[PDB]
């Protein structure tokens, strides 16, 4: 039964027992339920007043912290003889990059959320002479709209993209993205197929689609070449989470799929996910004295 | 129903799933000492579950050629946890106690255990005119075999040692038994060094047998004081 | 002991479980060392092309 | 959630998941321990509890250890769970642990 | 402070404390008593 | 008046014909954890007479050229009685204390020992950059010497160290100093082997001097704990 | 007895005395009490109307102070052949380090309180180009979470640890730690072992570990080198203090510990913290007309 | 001014004036008189 649950639950003072035909602390764990004894039943306790507060780990509070998704950079230079991003790049937008951020998303099967975007840039002089305050361009381009082909394509133009226009001296670009599946929520996990042929993606619902970020700088090359680096970074909020999995053990090996390897021994091996001990008996850091 | 029985004393609970009821010897369930009781004037401690627990002894194998077992209260817990250390520093103890005796075997073994606590069983030595001695009785937690179990070594019977609270382990029906002492003295407090208020006695009235595989069939002793109360604060004896 | 007729097997196994009861509680959240990169994923570059 | 008790070598996979129990011919034996640190690498690591915990720095309150047995209906025994609280080394004797 | 068009756009929602955990501990059809359980 | 005193607290009695008031610190006195400040869920035991007593430590010689003596708690009552036997089998104690110190001399003697209880006196080393070791803070019953008393063993100062609650034992004037010490602790709970709330520090700060005949004029010192209390039962550390 | 004090007191006037039985001006000082003698039993005095605030001397405002807490110079600059903070540093956090802010907190024995955080950035050329608008990022790593490797290690994502981005062009970045003590309040003084074992640390309570403050420069090298300085001040707010302590009086030796040397001779020497005068009739600024 | 949904976020509370200097200047348990004091 829903409760509001804003601290720990107290504990009350347990005599002694001694009661035929009750046995909290038996249980059936082929039911599938949890163990309902509680420590009065085990144990004679004392009343506990509890005062900690739950709510840091609130799934708001655990999920809505920004983590970078993207990481690019480019020459920003005169690229008439390159063979490279052009002061210009395309990012196919996704959540699965980054294993800190994956992890903790993939705790979940389902999630509905808004997407706050920080877009933070930087830029280093190529092997000096002073740093230059380049304008950058980012704009949304969703499914089916065409993508950039150059930096200064009429795509820019951006009549009805979404584009931001950002200073590197400003503060950091920000913008939320709202939530904008076809469904109901995000399908973190997909147990299916894209297409109606046998040749489609397994494990990405095409419902979650989010299309493509192009970023592009606005300013004409200068007389030397610059590297650039942007990063952007998500944050998940007005987080709604369905049903709750197991979290990933072995390391990731691509974003396109679940595949797993493992570590070549343990701990987090396929074969020994926990590091080993001598034996059942053995107390790793036993206290001697 | 009362078949399953779980037991919660302080830090520690027993469940068994096969049980026959259980005793509560004479009726009576252990209380503390009441003031118009009371002899000693000095205000008692009572230390409750550091005290009040289960405390599991080492465990008897039952062999075919097995006479029986034995038990002495306090002795057998005077050197255990802080009931132990309770006893050694107090000139005086009182506390009923709750036993239960766990042993399981197989649908294909049988055999039956008479579990029997005894009041002031005072022992008898065989064929000398000798009393026994301070060894003979002070077993501690290690306890003592029966000499000869059908005459409770006292000269008595088995057959009529039903008049004590008791139970029996049969193998076919029950794997435990429980049994709840009152304190059971004529003063109202003791020394627990050299006075034993009860002897808890386990006899193999039917052997252990079976045609399966042998396995080692062992019993197992756990006993809980209650109500513990200790008076005359002292060095520990120890 | 263990106790078991001669047709059951000789050995026989536990499964541990572990809960938090209602009255748990954390605090200060932190990067997980669970996990880690030490190169980008297979496939992460493609999304730039 | 399964903690993996029987992380040893030599055992592989779902065999770290349980622990084997045998019929001894010595009283008051030691069966295994469990190692309690959450931090360090051990059973309770790979759990649901521990899992989400290592998001976190901080921890308070109780835990449930919860055991199922798994031999025949046939079988019987009985076992002593028991928990120390810390300040010595871990007991390997039961009159010790049964404290 | 929130001065934008589309309520998408606020600060997060940190305040919802309602916990149901039985739908996960104890999704069993009859509920266990606090008898033995089967 | 308030020149006579007499503190009972369990088996323990003490009086004194010449005290200077007590000293509460921080106008405090010892109470048990209340529900709505404790962590530990488990029942304490509160074993009160057993461990609410005055503990007598051995006496040290004021000698003309003493520098102070220091006592740590409850590292010095840690391995006393039922309270160190409380203290070895529990994971967490808590507790006030009740000092008394006790110096008689002739109305010829002169001499003044300031009698101050520090809490959390985290000890300093003279001249090098290791932090002290563990045998030079846990000194146990026996306690210390002060190395450097005019900056307290710890770079501050002897002169500004009546910030403390604390008593002078004047010669002249009284022959005892009485100090009631509530808890005081961040946490509700202590580990007893690894935390010191207290340290008792004596220092004379006036040498002893006379022109009679000498005597050994000894100091010593009784401490009761008050309220203690014991959480998380296990064997003893011991 | 507690009240409110906002000003310091009146003196009323007073009379001559000569009452037998009665002298306010002996005290008995082996109690442990303060002499309670009053300015109007001591003298005649007049009537006073006291109008002075003693709002200055709050804990509050003692306290609540910015101060210096950590201050680390780097070069910024290719790495590749160098042996050094790789434009980045980690610093575990402490409160030991400078001395001014460490004697007003040794004042007392327990603190509870919120730090309000200022970092502030300086940059050099190395041995001039003008000076580079560079982006720092700091990330706080709690206890048992991994630091940083190098200056572009995935750590750095961020999913869930706080990070911080700003330029040096701006105001000094300004975040508030709440008070994080697994503990009521920090214990400035502590007399115990930080471990279950003998060998752990002598004077440091385990409780009151904050973590370590991770510092990148975000842009990739420039072609020059340049020397960067973080300093980061500590603001201590809505504070509670207990226990006041004797003033440490001889010079601080180690963030580690209390230990003492003293100065080679008086003020602060080891056997004498007031400097000394020729005699005790000797008065030294004595005026003479 | 405090936008911040966090209250330790605040500026600092510098309104207490409460003050109770006898807990150090007279921790005596009988109070002493303003007869003498011994
Ligand atoms: C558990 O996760 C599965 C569901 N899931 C949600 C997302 C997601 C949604 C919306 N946005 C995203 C983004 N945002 C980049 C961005 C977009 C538009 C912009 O517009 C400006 C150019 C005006 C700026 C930046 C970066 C990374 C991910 C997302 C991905 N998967
Ligand atoms: C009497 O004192 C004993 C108690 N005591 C309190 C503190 C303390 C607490 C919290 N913080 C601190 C800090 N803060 C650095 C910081 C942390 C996180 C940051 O986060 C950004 C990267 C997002 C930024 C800076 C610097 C120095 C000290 C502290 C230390 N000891």
């Amino acid at each position: 039964i829903e409760s509001i649950i804003k601290t720990a639950t107290d504990t009350v003072k347990s005599e002694i027992n001694a009661e035929l035909g009750v046995v909290p602390s038996l249980n059936a764990v082929e039911t599938g339920a949890t163990s309902n004894t509680e420590p009065e039943e085990a144990i004679q306790t004392r009343t506990v007043i509890n005062q900690h507060g739950v709510s840091e780990t609130l799934v708001e509070n655990f999920l809505s912290r920004a983590a970078l998704v993207s990481k690019r950079s480019f020459e920003y230079k005169d690229h008439t003889s390159s063979t490279a991003d052009k002061n210009f790049f395309k990012w196919t937008i996704n959540t699965r990059s980054f294993v800190q951020l994956r992890r903790k998303l993939e705790l979940f099967t389902y999630l509905r959320f808004d997407a706050e975007i920080t877009i933070l840039t930087t830029v280093a002089v190529n092997g000096y002479v002073g740093l230059p305050d380049l304008t950058l361009q980012a704009m949304f381009v969703p499914t089916g709209a065409l993508t950039p082909e150059k930096q200064d394509s009429f795509h820019w133009q951006s009549g009805s993209n979404a584009s931001v226009f950002f200073k590197i001296s400003d503060p950091p670009a920000r913008i939320t993205i709202p939530f904008m599946c076809i469904n109901s929520a995000y399908s973190v996990f997909y147990d299916g197929f894209a297409g109606f042929e046998k040749n489609g993606l397994y494990g990405i619902n095409p419902a979650d689609t989010i299309g493509n970020l192009c970023v592009r700088i606005v300013n004409e090359h200068q007389p030397v070449g610059f590297t650039v680096t942007v990063r952007v970074y998500m944050k998940p909020k007005h987080i709604k989470a369905w049903a709750p999995r197991p979290p990933r053990t072995l390391p990731y090996m691509s974003i396109a799929n679940a595949n797993y390897k493992g570590k070549e021994r343990a701990p987090n091996a396929l074969s020994a996910i926990i590091g080993n001990r001598d034996s059942v008996k053995t107390m790793p850091h036993n206290i001697v004295n | 129903s009362d078949r399953v029985l779980q037991l919660k004393l302080g830090n520690s609970a027993i469940v068994t799933q096969e049980a026959a009821n259980y005793c509560c010897a004479y009726g009576e369930w252990p209380n503390y000492l009441p003031d118009h009781e009371a002899v000693a004037i000095d205000k008692p401690t009572q230390p409750e579950t550091a005290t009040d627990r289960f405390y599991t002894l080492k465990s008897v194998k039952w062999e075919t050629g097995s006479t029986g077992w034995w038990w002495k209260l306090p002795d057998a817990l005077n050197n255990i946890g802080m009931f132990g250390q309770n006893v050694q520093h107090h000139y005086l103890y009182r506390s009923g106690f709750l036993i239960h005796v766990q042993c399981n075997a197989t649908k294909f073994h049988q055999g039956a255990l008479l579990v029997v606590a005894i009041p002031e069983h005072q022992r008898g030595a065989h064929n000398t005119n000798t009393s026994p001695g301070f060894d003979d009785i002070m077993k501690g937690e290690e306890g003592g075999t029966f000499n000869h179990p059908y005459v409770l070594d006292d000269g008595t019977s088995l057959a009529c040692a039903t008049i004590f609270p008791h139970q029996w382990i049969n193998l076919r029906t029950n794997n435990s038994a429980t049994i709840v002492l009152p304190w059971m003295n004529a003063a109202p407090m003791d020394f627990p060094l050299r006075h034993n208020q009860w002897t808890l006695a386990i006899i193999p009235v039917v052997p252990l047998g079976t045609r399966t595989t042998s396995s080692m069939v062992p019993i197992t002793v756990s006993i809980a004081p209650m109500c513990c109360e200790f008076n005359g604060l002292r060095h520990a004896i120890t | 002991n263990l106790i078991v007729p001669s047709e059951s097997s000789d050995t026989c196994s536990l499964i541990g479980f572990i809960a938090a009861k209602d009255d748990f509680s954390l605090r200060l959240m932190r990067d997980s060392p669970d996990i880690g990169q030490l190169d980008h994923l297979h496939a992460a570059e493609a999304a730039y092309q | 959630s399964m903690m993996e008790i029987n992380n040893t070598e030599s055992a592989v996979g779902m065999e770290r998941l349980k622990v084997d129990i045998s019929a001894l011919t010595d009283v008051d034996q030691l069966l295994f321990n469990i190692p309690l640190d959450i931090q360090l690498d051990g059973p309770l690591r790979n759990t649901l509890v521990g899992n989400i915990s290592r998001y976190y720095t901080h921890w308070s309150g109780s835990l449930e250890m919860t055991f199922m047995f798994c031999g025949s209906f046939m079988a019987a025994g009985k076992l002593i769970l028991c928990y120390t609280p810390p300040g010595g080394s871990c007991p390997t004797t039961r009159e010790t642990a049964m404290l | 402070i929130n001065f934008y068009k589309d309520s998408y756009a606020a600060s997060a929602s940190k305040q919802d404390f309602s916990q149901d955990p039985s739908k996960f501990t104890e999704p069993v059809v009859e509920g266990l008593k606090a008898a033995p359980v089967l």
